[PDB]
RNA sequence: CCCGCAGAAGAAGCACCGGCUAACUCCGUGCCAGCAGCCGCGGUAAUACGGAGGGUGCAAGCGUUAAUCGGAAUUACUGGGCGUAAAGCGCACGCAGGCGGUUUGUUAAGUCAGAUGUGAAAUCCCCGGGCUCAACCUGGGAACUGCAUCUGAUACUGGCAAG
RNA sequence: UAGCUAGUAGGUGGGGUAACGGCUCACCUAGGCGACGAUCCCUAGCUGGUCUGAGAGGAUGACCAGCCACACUGGAACUGA
């Protein structure tokens, strides 16, 4: 349960960057980032306001890789909290354990951070924890089991990391490998080209 | 149509006849065909439409489309049948499944198999 | 304090007993107009002193018929 | 008769109590008259898995109902716990 | 048969406004009079005045602003051929609030508002904006 | 800095002496985002006359509505040619729920938050026909109370 | 009567015989829909896709020497549990079953009843109905069909 | 549940790509056929049949059928109609019934307000807690729009009386 | 599907029942029910709820909980709280 195909077609098919590779080379030096994929990937097809709401949709799934129905799950809960709803659906997106990782840059990509989280390599608040899709609170402290703390693949990522902007809510020290995350983040702390307002159209079809 | 109106006589609503009698809410039913033919359309379309006269565990008899490609159907012959209606029949609101229950596995088909049956070929 | 309605007898054919109707007005379940219901009833008139209309007040009691479960006490206008 | 006992909740190799006042005639998870507290057997210091309302159950017994052993158990814990 | 005075009284208005007249008049009630006080005062008109004794008639000075009539959509809810009330804390809103719903409660008529302030429950007149 | 968004096209007819002759209408709706809007309508011969023309016309009569903060001050419908629509303003980043031809009239105008749905026929020229004239008829807080000689409290 | 069956039923056969298979039975209604009905009979067996073969080469025998000039439609079929019987062949090859029939006649103590064939002789047909072995003159039939009952 | 071991090592499929509806070409294909939820499709080329490549969706599932509600304001209480589209009885009288001008008093039935009882638990909802997460389980609450009873309120509707 | 009912409706008395009662019986009265749908006919275990729906409603009563009904068919009782 797991998109496990390449993953530069799906950034040339959303037309955009999804950080799917660890970034130490640009994109276009690794595809064409400006073109669609496949035979007629060329020609730029005349699409619908439904086509513009399915391709939001299967962005942030794909630059977050939560499969369908656990996506709308999401939804249907974000829905039924308070606030704006699309907002806090991004932000118990920006709550899944893993992203939270890869946010604190243990994890290059999110993939990366996917596998350690997946072979038990992260503690929350001292307990170890498995699952992806954990949600995280505020004031959690994730970390480095040591059976990991020495793996080379999270220090390169780490030395990654701070070649991206730090993130503001949660708060990490890279010195022992293990981060806080403070706050829920908020919605300008996200991006800007995420429209939310369209990924509730969506569903509320 | 007025309240008082109502009060003497509420609102009714005339039931949903099932297009699919022969079914009586069963997905698929098992049917022996009493008969096998086969019916071309006026002079301006020709076209061939296999359909067959059924006997249903029910006790009904009713046509149901052959859904071709495979035809190795003939008196007494069990088989399947689902209720759907092809356009340009007059009575067929069945389709007989193909790939079960005395249905031929059509030949090869690497596309959309599964709705005839056809399982995949280990190459 | 002791319960009781308010009814109004249609009929006293029957030996120390009588008809009551009772009137209650309800509004209706879903067209919202509100209406009036009866409630025919069967209240044994003791000593059989109650004409017909003459609006009377009961009582509920133990069973005293196969159909009766009804006590009079009083009458509250003598049918004009 | 009415007795004080445990019906069975929660799920399969996770059972949860909730302790009962009901006629002993009927299964241990029909019907009841007052529930008045709950038993967690897998608590382990989590949450608190034994509450009792024992005035409201003194109230009972207190009218001749009687206790399942296993509450009766419980209800001598409480008290220890004081 | 009229047999309405209230809706009579409504249409009067609304098909007064229209035709653009300056002032409507009805054959008066003491209710009439409750019902134009309430939303006299609540600028939906000028003023009223009733005059006569044995078919006193009540008088009413309409309203426009700009060109356009101030009351402009009038409509008896509670009507003669199918009652209504509503409890205190289902009192309609007009226009989110910004119509008025007059309501007749044991303590007299008013709007919907000073009804939810004195918490009461009634019977819903009118809606007017 | 206006917003534009074509809604429909049709292929009409128009039989002549040989044969007939047809054309394409088009049928587009033109806002500012905040509260001010306008459509137009126009016949050609081909698509890009149409929908070039008709999006003209929508420049003028761009009416200006008094709506709030992406949203609407109070439930309204409109009924125009055997069409009827229903709105109601709806609660902060609820979205604009709409049938397909509202939807861009209600985004164009500069609604974020809105609920509606269409009744009768659809089609899509008497829905906006409808809709405009249902968007006008919103009043402000104020408008109310100036026309009501009042305070907005005082409404309020 | 008989809409020039005689050229029907030669049309049909040329082609049919010419498959190795047998025709039976030629049935066209008109104003309904004018869809001819034919039955044939193959020992091995028929499938739907060898009805196909006929109505594709009695359609084309049917096309060029078509002069009815009714809409073109035609099914064809074979045989169902319920078959009809036309000749007195097709009785003889019908020993013992249940045969239903009409009369033609709508007057009162017409035929229509159904028996189990007896004896079969060409004008004359003998079924067994109330008990009795009737003789009935096939030409006076309206329609009749066999052993609509499946076991 | 934990620890150790070895090795990417044991583990991806099913529909669909004319429109609705996200996703296109090649080759046959010959209106032969086949496709079909509808509209429709097919010729010497078919982005609609078959194969191929490519693509979209979903995923340990994926499709088809069935069934129910929805969409359907298509029984329109909320929330439809009836000149010509379906729909005003041929007309009238009239019982039952529905509805009723205006003033005062009275009543308190309707109505409203309040209280009280009850409205099982589970379920749904809010705030928590616990299984590593989740599903799940659980605390507490909310709610159960109801009903009954009592005490009020009198504008409204009803009753009564007097105009 | 428009009338339905003679233990039917009521009373008196007796019997009967753990208990009130045409429960039963005698006796007397001649009623009782119905368009606010009696009677008849078809269908069906009921509810908490469940699915759907923005809502009002529509559908439904599998699982779990409450209640009822039945135990080859029909009838009868005995014992016993
Ligand atoms: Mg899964
Ligand atoms: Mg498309
Ligand atoms: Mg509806
Ligand atoms: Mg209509
Ligand atoms: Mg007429
Ligand atoms: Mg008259
Ligand atoms: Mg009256
Ligand atoms: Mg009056
Ligand atoms: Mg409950
Ligand atoms: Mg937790
Ligand atoms: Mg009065
Ligand atoms: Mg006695
Ligand atoms: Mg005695
Ligand atoms: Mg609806
Ligand atoms: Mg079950
Ligand atoms: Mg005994």
């Amino acid at each position: 349960a797991r998109y496990l195909g390449p993953k530069l077609k799906l950034s040339r098919r959303e037309g955009t960057d999804l950080f799917l590779k660890s970034g130490v080379r640009a994109i276009d030096t690794k595809c064409k980032i400006e073109q669609a994929p496949g035979q007629h990937g060329a020609r730029k097809p005349r699409l619908s306001d439904y086509g513009v709401q399915l391709r939001e949709k299967q962005k942030v799934r794909r630059i977050y890789g939560v499969l369908e129905r656990q996506f709308r799950n999401y939804y249907k809960e974000a829905a039924r909290l308070k606030g704006n709803t699309g907002e806090n659906l991004l932000a118990l997106l920006e709550g899944r354990l893993d992203n939270v990782v890869y946010r604190m840059g243990f994890g290059a990509t999110r993939a990366e951070a996917r596998q350690l989280v997946s072979h038990k390599a992260i503690m929350v608040n001292g307990r170890v924890v498995n699952i992806a899709s954990y949600q995280v609170s505020p004031n959690d402290v994730v970390s480095i089991r040591e059976k990991a703390k020495k793996q080379s693949r999270v220090k390169a990522a780490l030395e990654l990391a701070e070649q991206r902007e730090k993130p503001t809510w949660l708060e990490v020290d890279a010195g022992k490998m293990e981060g806080t995350f403070k706050r829920k983040p908020e919605r300008s702390d996200l991006s800007a080209d995420i429209n939310e307002h369209l990924i509730v159209e969506l569903y509320s079809k | 149509a007025t309240v008082n109106q109502l009060v003497r006589k509420p609102r009714a609503r005339k039931v949903a006849k099932s297009n699919v009698p022969a079914l009586e809410a069963c997905p698929q039913k098992r049917g022996v065909c009493t008969r096998v033919y086969t019916t071309t359309p006026k002079k301006p379309n020709s076209a061939l439409r296999k359909v067959c006269r059924v006997r249903l565990t029910n006790g009904f008899e009713v046509t149901s489309y052959i859904g071709g490609e495979g035809h190795n159907l003939q008196e007494h012959s069990v088989i399947l049948i689902r209720g759907g209606r092809v356009k340009d029949l007059p009575g067929v609101r069945y389709h007989t499944v193909r790939g079960a229950l005395d249905c031929s596995g059509v030949k090869d088909r690497k596309q959309a198999r599964s709705k005839y049956g056809v399982k995949r070929p280990k190459a | 304090k002791i319960r009781t309605l308010q009814g109004r007898v249609v009929s006293d054919k029957m030996e120390k007993s009588i008809v009551v109707a009772i009137e209650r007005f309800v509004k209706h379940p879903i067209y919202g107009k509100f209406i009036k219901r009866t409630t025919k009833l069967h209240v044994h008139d003791e000593n059989n002193e109650c004409g017909i209309g003459d609006v009377v007040e009961i009582r509920e009691c133990r069973p005293l018929s196969k159909t009766k479960s009804w006590t009079l006490v009083r009458v509250v206008e003598k049918a004009v | 008769m009415v007795t004080i006992r445990l019906a069975r909740h929660g799920a399969k190799k996770r059972p949860f109590y909730q302790v009962v006042v009901a006629d002993s005639r009927n299964a241990r998870n029909g019907r009841f008259i007052e529930r008045v507290g709950f038993f967690n057997p897998i608590a382990s210091e989590k949450e608190e898995g034994t509450r009792l309302d024992l005035d409201r159950i003194a109230h009972w017994v207190g009218q001749g109902a009687t206790i399942s052993d296993r509450v009766a158990a419980l209800i001598k814990e409480v008290n220890k716990a004081a | 048969s009229m047999q309405d005075p209230i809706a009579d009284m409504l249409t009067r208005i609304r098909n007064g406004q229209a035709a653009n007249k300056a002032a409507v008049t009805m054959p008066s009630s003491k209710l009439k009079v409750a019902i134009a006080n309430v939303l006299k005062e609540e600028g939906f008109i000028e003023d009223f005045k009733v005059e006569g004794d044995t078919k006193p008639e009540l008088e009413l000075t309409l309203k426009y602003f700009q060109g356009k009539a101030v009351v402009e959509s009038i409509q008896r809810v509670s009507r003669p051929g199918l009652r209504i009330y509503k409890r205190k804390d289902e009192l309609p809103k007009v226009m989110a609030g910004l119509g008025i719903a007059v309501v007749s409660t044991s303590k007299g008529v008013m709007t919907d508002r000073a009804a939810r302030q004195a918490g009461l429950g009634g019977e819903i007149i009118c809606y007017v904006a | 800095e206006l917003q534009e968004k074509l809604i429909a096209v049709n292929r009409v007819s128009k039989t002549v002496k040989g044969g007939r002759i047809f054309s394409f209408t088009a049928l587009t709706v033109v806002g500012d985002g905040n509260g001010r809007v306008g459509f137009g309508y126009g016949k050609a011969r081909e698509v890009p006359a149409a929908i070039q023309k008709a999006m003209e016309k929508a420049r003028r009569n761009m009416i200006n509505v008094a709506l709030n903060n992406g949203t609407l001050q109070h439930p309204v419908k409109g009924v125009h040619t055997g069409s009827r629509v229903f709105m109601q303003p709806a609660s902060e980043g609820t979205g604009i729920i709409a049938g397909g031809a509202m939807r861009a009239v209600l985004e164009v105008a500069g609604v974020h938050n809105v609920l509606a749905k269409a009744y009768g026929s659809t089609n899509p020229i008497n829905v906006v026909r409808a809709t405009i004239d249902g968007l006008e008829n919103m009043n402000s807080p104020e408008m109310v109370a100036a026309k009501r000689g009042k305070s907005v409290e005082e409404i309020l | 009567m008989s809409t020039l069956e005689q050229k029907l039923t030669e049309m049909i056969t040329a082609p049919v015989e010419a498959l190795g298979f047998e025709l039976v039975g030629i049935e066209f209604i008109r104003g309904r829909t004018s869809t001819l009905r034919i039955y044939i009979d193959s020992e091995d067996g028929i499938n739907v896709d060898d009805c196909a073969d006929v109505s594709h080469q009695v359609s084309a025998v049917l096309d060029v020497e078509d002069p009815i000039t009714v809409a073109y439609n035609l099914e064809v079929s074979s045989p169902g549990l319920d078959r009809p019987l036309f000749t007195a062949e097709h009785y003889a090859r019908f020993v013992g079953e249940e045969v239903t029939l009409v009369l033609r006649m709508a007057v009162q103590n017409r035929r229509k009843w159904q028996g189990v064939i007896k004896a079969v002789d060409g004008e004359m047909i003998t079924v067994t109905v109330e008990g009795k072995d009737e003789v009935f003159a096939l030409s006076n039939i309206q329609k009749a069909n066999l052993v609509p009952h499946f076991a």
